[PDB]
């Protein structure tokens, strides 16, 4: 979409942005991405998760 | 050309309330002034909260 400026910060993310600022939220989101990528083996279906978590090891 | 001022000798510890009585009204700012301040300051703090920092962080 196209984000209009001056939008009232609502929602869990908006409230987070009002509290920490948008740059910190981005930094917090990137850290969540390293956590989600390193510590969970995930997919849309179980076949995708299992393929992803593969290691003749 | 004006006179060299006398040696500085203001009262050492006047009453805070009398000072506040002059400072409080005079600090007033119009809504658009406060709005610019609010925006500028919010942006500065957002940048602060984005490195490897200072003593305070340690």
């Amino acid at each position: 979409r196209v984000i209009q400026p001056g939008e009232t910060p609502d929602g869990t993310i908006g409230r987070l942005v009002k509290r920490l600022g948008a740059p910190a939220v981005r930094t917090a989101t990137r850290q969540a991405m390293r956590l989600m990528g390193n510590h969970f083996v995930l997919g849309e279906t179980i076949e995708q998760a299992l393929e992803r978590g593969k290691p003749g090891q | 050309m004006p006179n060299i001022p006398p040696p500085f000798t203001a009262p050492y510890a006047p009453d805070d309330a009398e000072i506040a009585a002059r400072l409080l009204p005079a600090s007033h700012l119009s809504p658009p002034q406060e709005a610019r301040i609010h925006r500028t300051a919010t942006r500065l703090i957002e940048a602060i909260r984005k490195r490897l920092g200072g003593v305070e962080d340690m």
